[PDB]
C-alpha cells in the first residue's frame, strides 16, 4: 500500500497547488520595471558617487 | 486504484500546464525594448585580503556593511574589518571539511557547517574574552549545504539527504521539517520580511516554502541540469536561478512562469554564485571561466567583466547599503570592488 | 590612539605562519574498503591513536593523515569529490569470497576512472592470502570466472589472474602507476610499504618540475 | 573575572619596592594592562601601561627612568618595580584591564588596589563644580570641559565616564561619549560636542551617591578631572 | 694576440702569412654567420616564454631565463666583427666599438658557463633531498654583479694597433709586447683557470652522483621506463659541455706559456679554431636544454 500512499500524497499536493489565483505577465513586468526605475538615484554601483563620500578611497 | 490515481495526476498536470499557458499574453523582451542602455560599467580592485592557506568556500557580509566572515579548508574562520584590512578574530574548527558560514543580524553569533553532519553555533560576546562554542545541532543524516539566521533564537538549514529544517537554538531540537524533494538540496534564500524562503535541489526544480505552516506552495521547473545558486530580488516578488549548463533564469512568484534566460554562445561552463544589486538593475555571476560577469537585468545583455582572478570564483556578495562587491576564489584571496 | 588594534592583527598573522611550515609537510591518504574487507582489523593492528573519520600519525619523521569515509561513498555527485589534494587512494579487497568479487570489482571502475583523480596513485591490498591457500586445493575458480587459462590449483596462476583482472579496468595506463601487495597479519612492514610507494610518487613529480623529462 | 593585588606597606625614604597582581577567570595573554594611582584625598593620575606581546611600554613624566613594568604569562602575574621613592608617592594603587579591537569596551574591570606610604602639550580637563546638592527622584546633569577637540577624522569621540561609591573601586559607566557599558542600568546618558561634554541621570535612586570622573584617551599621557560629588 | 714590436710598429713573417692568409679571411665568416642566424631568434623566444609565460616561479625557470639572456647578448654585435674579417683586418669605427666587442664577448661566454653550473647544483639538491626562487634571484644578481667587475679592464687599455708594412689598423688581433707579460697575462690566465675549472668540477660531480643514485637497484620497478630516459638527458648535456669549452681554455694557457718564457706566438691558429668550436654553444644549448621536453615546448608553441 506504499504506492497508494505515495500516489495519494502526490495527488493531494497537486490539488493544493491547483487552486491558486494568477495574474498576467504584463502587469508583473510593469511592476518590476517601475520598482527598478523609482530607486535609480540611490544605487552607487549603477550611478557612482563623488570621491568625497567613498569610504573605500 | 493506483492506475486511477496516476491518471488523475496526469489530468491535474495537464490542467496546470494549460492554466500557465493561458496567461502568457506578452513577454519582457518586448515590453522593455524602449529603455536607454546602461552602458559600460567598469570596476577596479580597492582591497586585497591575504592570509588563508587553502581554498575559500564561503563568505557573508555583516549587517553594518563593514565586517565580514570567511571559511576555508584550512579549518579556520576569520573575521575581517574591510575598511582598513585588519583581523578581528580567528576561530579554529574541530572539522577541516567546511562548506558554509553565516552572520547573525544582531552581530553576536556566527554559524558553521560541513561534512560532519553537525551545525555549530559560536558566541562572540563573552566575559572571559575568548570565543567559545555555544551549540551543536545534530539530527541530519547527510551533509549540510547552506544555513541562514532568522533571529538570535531560530535557524534554518538544508542538508544533502533531501530535506530542510528549522531549529530552535535555546532547546536544541527540530521544530518543523520540510520534505518533498528527490535529490539533494544545494542553496536556499530568505525573504526580506522573513516569512517565506526558496530552495534549489539538483532536480532542475526549485520550491517555495512557508515557515509558519510547513507546506510548499509552488514548484518551478525548466532547467536541464543541477542548480547551484539562488537569490531573491530586493522587492520580494522574483528570484534568479543559476545552473550548471551556463544559464541564468529569472522567475516570478505571482504569474508562476519563467521570465528571462541569460546565456551566451561563448560560455560553456557552470555557474557558482548569483547576487543582485540594490535597485534591482544589475545581476552578477561568478563562472568557472575564472571571471565574474555583470548583466543588465531588464534587457538581457552584458554590461561588464571583472577579471582579477586566476582560478575558480566560488563566493560573491553585495552589501546592504550598496557600496561594494566582494568575491572569493580558490586562489586563497578575497577582493573588494567598487 | 587606538591604532594599537593593528598590533593585534600582526600577532594573529604570526601564528598562521607557524602552521604553514607544517602544512607543506603533510601527506594525505584516502582509504576505501568494504564491510568484510578487513578494514577494522587493519586499522586496529597499526597501533593508531558517524561521518568522516580522520587518523593522524607519523612515520620516520614524516606526518601522515589518513581519511576514512564510512560507507558514504555511495554519493555520486561532483561536489562530494572535493578531495583533489590527496596523494594516494588505498583499496582493501577480500580475495577469499569469490561471489562478492564482481561486486567489489565493480566499485573499482567507478572510483578510479573519475576525472578529479587523474594525477594520484592507487595502492591495492588483497587480504588474508590464506583462505585462498585453503580453498584453491578444494574449490575451483572456474565455477565463477571462466577465463582462467591455467591450472586452477596453483596459487601463482590464480594470483596473476586476479591482479590482471584488476589492472585491466584502469584506462589511461600511464600517468602514475598502480601498486599491489598481499598481506594477512604482518601489521609491521605496512608502514614501510606505504612509505616506499609515496616516495616513488614524489619522485615522479620532482622529475617533472626540473624539466629533466 | 577577578584580579587581586599585593605588595604594599610602609617604607622609609630611599629603598625600593615591588608590587604584584594575580589574575583569575579570563584569558590574560590576550589583554593589555594599566597601572593607575590615587592620592590620599585627591584626584586620579596615571602611572604605567604594558601591552599584549610585551611590545610597547609607556611611562609618564614623573615616573620615567625610575619605575619598571613587567608581566609573566604562564603564571599570570603583573609586576611593577619602584626605585628611590619620595614623599609625593604616598598613594593607593589600582590595576586595570584593557583590550583594543573594533567595537570593544576598554577599561572594563578594576582591581581592589594596595596602599603604599612613605614617611606643555598635555591635554587639560576641567570639572565645573566640586559639589552638587541633589534630591532623590529628580534628574541631575554634570559637565566637564576640554582644551582640544576630541573628534578625530574617523568620526569617533574619545571621552569616558567613571563612578566611585564610597569605599570601593570605580566602575565604568559610559565610553566613547554615547555608549553604555554592560551592567549599567538604562537610565544614564551622555552627549556633547567638540570641547564640551555633559552627562545626564534621570530618576536618581539610592546607591547612586559617589564621585564622578571624566577621562580622555586621545593621546598619551591620559589626564583626569577634579571630580564632582553628589551629596545625598 | 700576436706580439708586435716598436710609433713604428711591425710584425714578422709568420704573422705576415697569418693575417694575409686563408684561415682568418674566408673560413671564420661562415661560422659566425651560422651562429648569429641560429642563435638570436631561438634564445629570444626562450626569454619571452620564461619571462611572460610562466605562472609558478620555479627556480629552474629563473636560471634558464638568465642563461637565455646571456646567449642573446652574446650574439648581437657580430655584424661589426664580420665586417672586420671581410674588410681584411682593417677597422673604421673608433676605439669604443673595439672595446665593446672585446668586453662583451668574454662577459657573455662566462655568464653562460656560470648559469649552467648553477642549474646543475639545483638539480642535484632537489633530487637528493625530495625560498629557492628568492635565492635564485639573489644568486642571479650576485653573478651578474661579479661579472661586471671583471669585464672592466678590457676597455681601459687601448686595444687597437697600427702596422705600416701592411698599412692595416687592427682590433685586438695584434698587441704591444710590454702589456702581454703584465696585466693582460694575469687577467687572461685568471679567467681561464679561476672561472672554468672549479665550476667544471662542481658540475661533473653533481651529474655523476645524480646518475649513480638514479640507477640503483633500491627503488621500485614501475619507474624504470622513465628513469632510463632521464639518464640519456644528462649524458648528452655533460659530455657536450666538456668537449665544447675545454679545448679552448687549455690551448689558451699553452699559448701564453710560450710568450712569458720563449717569445714565439705560433699557436694562434689553434686558438682560432677552438674558439670557432666554443662559439657554437649559443646555438646548440637551447636544443639540448629547452626543446627536449613536453611542457615547455607546448607552452612555447601555444604562446
Amino acid at each position: 500500500t506504499a504506492s497508494i500512499a505515495q500516489a495519494r500524497k502526490l495527488v493531494e499536493q497537486l490539488k493544493m497547488e491547483a487552486n491558486i489565483d494568477r495574474i498576467k505577465v504584463s502587469k508583473a513586468a510593469a511592476d518590476l520595471m517601475a520598482y527598478c526605475e523609482a530607486h535609480a538615484k540611490e544605487d552607487p554601483l549603477l550611478t557612482p558617487v563623488p570621491a568625497s563620500e567613498n569610504p573605500f578611497r | 486504484e493506483l492506475d486511477q490515481l496516476r491518471q488523475e495526476a496526469e489530468q491535474l498536470k495537464n490542467q496546470i500546464r494549460d492554466a500557465r499557458k493561458a496567461c502568457a499574453d506578452a513577454t519582457l523582451s518586448q515590453i522593455t525594448n524602449n529603455i536607454d542602455p546602461v552602458g559600460r560599467i567598469q570596476m577596479r580592485t580597492r582591497r586585497t585580503l591575504r592570509g588563508h592557506l587553502a581554498k575559500i568556500y564561503a563568505m557573508h557580509w555583516g549587517t553594518d556593511s563593514r565586517l565580514l566572515v570567511s571559511a576555508s579548508q584550512d579549518g579556520k574562520l576569520i573575521i575581517w574589518d574591510s575598511y582598513t584590512t585588519n583581523k578581528v578574530h580567528a576561530i579554529p574548527l574541530r572539522s577541516s571539511w567546511v562548506m558554509t558560514c553565516a552572520y547573525a543580524p544582531s552581530g553576536n553569533y556566527v554559524a558553521c557547517g560541513g561534512l560532519d553532519n553537525i551545525c555549530s553555533i559560536y558566541n562572540l560576546k563573552t566575559r572571559e574574552g575568548n570565543v567559545r562554542v555555544s551549540r551543536e545541532l545534530a539530527g541530519h543524516t547527510g551533509y549540510l549545504s547552506c544555513c541562514r539566521f532568522l533571529d538570535d533564537n531560530q535557524i534554518v538549514t538544508s542538508s544533502g539527504d533531501t530535506t530542510c529544517a528549522l531549529w530552535d537554538i535555546e532547546t536544541g531540537q527540530q521544530t518543523t521539517t520540510f520534505t518533498g524533494h528527490t535529490g539533494d538540496v544545494m542553496s536556499l534564500s530568505l525573504a526580506p520580511d522573513t516569512r517565506l524562503f526558496v530552495s534549489g535541489a539538483c532536480d532542475a526544480s526549485a520550491k517555495l516554502w512557508d515557515v509558519r505552516e510547513g507546506m510548499c506552495r509552488q514548484t518551478f521547473t525548466g532547467h536541464e541540469s543541477d542548480i547551484n545558486a539562488i537569490c531573491f530580488f530586493p522587492n520580494g516578488n522574483a528570484f534568479a536561478t543559476g545552473s550548471d549548463d551556463a544559464t541564468c533564469r529569472l522567475f516570478d512568484l505571482r504569474a508562476d512562469q519563467e521570465l528571462m534566460t541569460y546565456s551566451h554562445d561563448n560560455i560553456i561552463c557552470g555557474i557558482t554564485s548569483v547576487s543582485f544589486s540594490k535597485s534591482g538593475r544589475l545581476l552578477l555571476a561568478g563562472y568557472d571561466d575564472f571571471n565574474c560577469n555583470v548583466w543588465d537585468a531588464l534587457k538581457a545583455d552584458r554590461a561588464g567583466v571583472l577579471a582579477g582572478h586566476d582560478n575558480r570564483v566560488s563566493c560573491l556578495g553585495v552589501t546592504d547599503d550598496g557600496m561594494a562587491v566582494a568575491t572569493g576564489s580558490w586562489d586563497s584571496f578575497l577582493k573588494i570592488w567598487n | 590612539e587606538d591604532k594599537a588594534a593593528a598590533e593585534r592583527s600582526k600577532e594573529i598573522d604570526k601564528c598562521l605562519s607557524r602552521e604553514k611550515t607544517y602544512v607543506k609537510r603533510l601527506v594525505k591518504i584516502l582509504l576505501l574498503g568494504a564491510d568484510n574487507s578487513g578494514k577494522s582489523t587493519f586499522l586496529k593492528q597499526m597501533r593508531i591513536i558517524k561521518g568522516i573519520h580522520e587518523y593522524d600519525f607519523e612515520i620516520k619523521n614524516v606526518p601522515f593523515k589518513m581519511v576514512d569515509v564510512g560507507g558514504q561513498r555511495s554519493e555520486r555527485k561532483r561536489w562530494f569529490e572535493c578531495f583533489d589534494s590527496v596523494t594516494s587512494i588505498l583499496f582493501l579487497v577480500d580475495s577469499s569470497d569469490f561471489n562478492r568479487l564482481t561486486e567489489s570489482l565493480n566499485d573499482f571502475e567507478t572510483i578510479v576512472n573519475n576525472r578529479v583523480f587523474s594525477n594520484v596513485s592507487i595502492i591495492l591490498f588483497l587480504n588474508k592470502t590464506d583462505l585462498l591457500e585453503e580453498k584453491v586445493q578444494i574449490v575451483s575458480i572456474k565455477d565463477y570466472f571462466l577465463e582462467f587459462e591455467g591450472d586452477p590449483h596453483c596459487l601463482r596462476d590464480v594470483q596473476k589472474f586476479l591482479v590482471e583482472c584488476f589492472r585491466n579496468k584502469r584506462r589511461d595506463q600511464q600517468q602514475k602507476p598502480l601498486y599491489h601487495h598481499f598481506t594477512t597479519a604482518i601489521n609491521t612492514e605496512n608502514a614501510r610499504l606505504i612509505f616506499r610507494d609515496v616516495k616513488d610518487t614524489i619522485l615522479h613529480d620532482n622529475l617533472k618540475q626540473l624539466m629533466l623529462q | 573575572v577577578q584580579l587581586v593585588e599585593s605588595g604594599g606597606g610602609l617604607v622609609q625614604p630611599g629603598g625600593s619596592r615591588k608590587l604584584s597582581c594575580s589574575a583569575s577567570g579570563f584569558a590574560f595573554s590576550s589583554f593589555g594592562m594599566h597601572w593607575v594611582r590615587q592620592a590620599p584625598e585627591k584626584g586620579l593620575e596615571w602611572v604605567a601601561y604594558i601591552s599584549s606581546g610585551s611590545g610597547t611600554i609607556y611611562y609618564a613624566d614623573t615616573v620615567k627612568g625610575r619605575f619598571t613594568i613587567s608581566r609573566d604569562d604562564p603564571k599570570n602575574t603583573l609586576f611593577l618595580q619602584m626605585t628611590s621613592l619620595r614623599s609625593e608617592d604616598t598613594a593607593m594603587y589600582y590595576c586595570v584591564r584593557s583590550i583594543y579591537y573594533y567595537g570593544s569596551s576598554p577599561f572594563d574591570f578594576w582591581g581592589q588596589g594596595t596602599t603604599l606610604t612613605v614617611s606643555s602639550a598635555d591635554i587639560v580637563m576641567t570639572q565645573a563644580t566640586s559639589s552638587v546638592p541633589v534630591t532623590p527622584g529628580e534628574s541631575v546633569s554634570i559637565s566637564c570641559r576640554s582644551s582640544k577637540s576630541l573628534l578625530h577624522s574617523n568620526g569617533n569621540t574619545y571621552l569616558y565616564w567613571f563612578l566611585q561609591r564610597p569605599g570601593q573601586s570605580p566602575q565604568l559607566l559610559i565610553y566613547r561619549m554615547s555608549n553604555l557599558a554592560s551592567g549599567v542600568p538604562d537610565r544614564f546618558s551622555g552627549s556633547g560636542s567638540g570641547t564640551a561634554f555633559t552627562l545626564t541621570i534621570s530618576r536618581l535612586e539610592a546607591e547612586d551617591v559617589g564621585v564622578y570622573y571624566c577621562m580622555q584617551h586621545l593621546e598619551y599621557p591620559l589626564t583626569f578631572g577634579a571630580g564632582t560629588k553628589l551629596e545625598l | 694576440s700576436l706580439i708586435g714590436k716598436v710609433t713604428v710598429f711591425s710584425v714578422d713573417e709568420f704573422s705576415a702569412s697569418v693575417l694575409t692568409g686563408k684561415l682568418t679571411t674566408v673560413f671564420l665568416p661562415i661560422v659566425y654567420t651560422i651562429v648569429f642566424v641560429v642563435g638570436l631568434p631561438s634564445n629570444g623566444m626562450a626569454l619571452w616564454v620564461f619571462l611572460f609565460r610562466t605562472k609558478k616561479k620555479h627556480p629552474a625557470v629563473i636560471y634558464m631565463a638568465n642563461l637565455a639572456l646571456a646567449d642573446l647578448l652574446s650574439v648581437i654585435w657580430f655584424p661589426l666583427k664580420i665586417a672586420y674579417h671581410i674588410h681584411g683586418n682593417n677597422w673604421i669605427y673608433g676605439e669604443a666599438l673595439c672595446n665593446v666587442l672585446i668586453g662583451f664577448f668574454y662577459g657573455n661566454m662566462y655568464c653562460s658557463i656560470l648559469f649552467m653550473t648553477c642549474l646543475s647544483v639545483q638539480r642535484y639538491w632537489v633530487i637528493v633531498n625530495p625560498k629557492k626562487a628568492n635565492i635564485a634571484i639573489g644568486i642571479s644578481l650576485a653573478i651578474w654583479l661579479l661579472i661586471l667587475l671583471v669585464t672592466i679592464p678590457l676597455y681601459v687599455v687601448k686595444q687597437t694597433i697600427f702596422i705600416p708594412a701592411l698599412n692595416i689598423t687592427t682590433c685586438h688581433d695584434v698587441l704591444p709586447e710590454q702589456l702581454l707579460v703584465g696585466d693582460m697575462f694575469n687577467y687572461f690566465l685568471s679567467l681561464a683557470i679561476g672561472v672554468f675549472l672549479f665550476p667544471a668540477f662542481l658540475t661533473a660531480s653533481a651529474y655523476v652522483l645524480m646518475i649513480r643514485m638514479l640507477r640503483s637497484s633500491a627503488m621500485d620497478e614501475n619507474s624504470e621506463k622513465k628513469r632510463k630516459r632521464a639518464i640519456k638527458l644528462i649524458v648528452t648535456v655533460l659530455a657536450m659541455y666538456l668537449i665544447c669549452f675545454t679545448p679552448s681554455n687549455l690551448l689558451l694557457v699553452v699559448h701564453y706559456f710560450l710568450i712569458k718564457s720563449q717569445g714565439q706566438s705560433h699557436v694562434y691558429a689553434l686558438y682560432i679554431v677552438a674558439l670557432c668550436l666554443s662559439t657554437l654553444n649559443s646555438c646548440i644549448d637551447p636544443f639540448v636544454y629547452y626543446f627536449v621536453s613536453h611542457d615547455f615546448r607546448d607552452h612555447a608553441k601555444n604562446a
